[PDB]
């Protein structure tokens, strides 16, 4: 089976894995620090979902060291993870348009 | 829940002269504050939208100024119709909430 | 027609639909929550473009479920169809290459 | 001359006279408008930048209509040629992967 | 050895210089501004990967000219180097898929 | 709308001491005020600029700091010809504003 959609896919599952583990970490790592808002689950995962997609709102932020460790994990699967799928859409593109020429 | 306090709640001027009402918000609303007229037995009437701007209908002598917690509604030349309750209603964050009201005496 | 261009214009609107839907949505979850931002149309359909884009200002962001859920949509469709745009204009690339080298 | 690279160049010269016609218009569209802080040209060349790379630091963003169709357009044309830069490098990649197999 | 491959990690480590020069400078350019924040050198750090990853969280941004400009070359940098790594996955992709079909 | 305090009205001060205009935002303005003097009969003339920028043509007497919501306008060593009105201005959010003036005395 096609190996861009397949990596496309373990990418969609793997950054689901990522978001969680990232949002139970975050509050792990923030919980302890004066003034920290990272600190319940439910935004947590807001947050990290929020950052993977880099949308960054700055409603909420790490503010220790390894809140923000993971927060760079986040970014950079979730950075990974999208640009894994624009490169599909290119190779069934650039797959398809060598159709429409015969090859 | 904003606050919003409109002070003084009685307002006197003399027929012909400028008058200024104001509607304090407890927190900063851009210019999110709409004002509203209601004459004795009357339903309430929309006069500014958004702090400044204008109505369709309403006369030009109304204007309204202000933005983050302070806004004021002015009348140039004050004239007998005018004689009514003034309120100011925000919509910057749920629920929109309504001040107390200013009474304006000729 | 050369489906890449297709795909991508499909996209956009597809993009502008999810704006405004996303608009409406917006308001009607965010509407019920006290200090909530996101209630009147025009400046959520702005909200939405801005997270569509991913640029997220923060000036103003859903704090309800469903109101999250709503801008997790926004987002990836937002992500979805500029990496489409990105991957058509590689394949217009790779195919015009190929015929500055004759195939 | 490599359409990829000539396209490549030609965004980049282009998302210039966005940035500039941008910071030009937005201060020309927010001055007016009270508690706008879009009001000075160097500030809003910083702006259009933040805004164009989709960074977003919410330091500064616009608050009337003129300004966010202004903000929409600078979005639109970083995303739209970053997004060109990268298919031009997936082109080079491609043509010289094609070259290291022969063809 | 695989162009794009190695353009990737030379991606990466060239990244990783950009973020530790820009902490540097960031640090250097604005202190001796009133009212700057981005003035000690780990959360300039952090500063930089949220610049370069664009996700821009607005906890932490230049307010001076120099600042800026470094804060231009960081986002340009990220933005170049997680596309690059796209490029590099579209190539592999392709280059695959045509084996896939033989070629 | 931006409100810029400044207090004392007038400031008395002897013969080449140091003297301090303060003025003061209703809210944080980063560095973005500018400070003007007018001297009887005169036109305003900018002598500080973003708080803190020096302008050439004005005596390395005057000096600003600040950033926020204080700003202080300094002159080290005054003398006569620094007798006039000294007005703060805003330019961080629309429209500008004025501080109402501080008078130098000697
Ligand atoms: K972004
Ligand atoms: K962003
Ligand atoms: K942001
Ligand atoms: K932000
Ligand atoms: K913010
Ligand atoms: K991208």
């Amino acid at each position: 089976s096609a190996l861009h959609w397949r990596a496309a896919g373990a990418a969609t599952v793997l950054l689901v894995i990522v978001l969680l583990a990232g949002s139970y970490l975050a509050v792990l790592a923030e919980r302890g620090a004066p003034g920290a808002q990272l600190i319940t689950y439910p935004r947590a995962l807001w947050w990290s979902v929020e950052t993977a997609t880099t949308v960054g709102y700055g409603d909420l932020c790490p503010v220790t060291l390894w809140g923000r460790l993971v927060a760079v994990v986040v970014m950079v699967a979730g950075i990974t993870s999208f640009g894994l799928v624009t490169a599909a859409l290119a190779t069934w593109f650039v797959g398809r348009e060598q159709e429409r020429r015969g090859h | 829940d904003i606050l919003l306090t409109q002070s003084p709640a009685i307002l006197s001027v003399s027929p012909g002269e400028r008058v200024s009402f104001s509607c304090r918000a407890s927190q900063s609303i851009g210019t999110d504050i709409h004002w509203y007229q209601q004459r004795t037995n009357g339903s309430p009437r929309l006069l500014i939208k958004y702090a400044s701007e204008s109505i369709s209908g309403i006369p030009s002598r109304f204007s309204g100024s202000g933005s983050g917690t302070d806004f004021t509604l002015s009348i140039n030349s004050v004239e007998s119709e005018d004689i009514a309750n003034y309120y100011c209603q925000q919509s910057n964050r749920w629920p929109f909430t309504f001040g107390s009201g200013t009474k304006l005496e000729i």
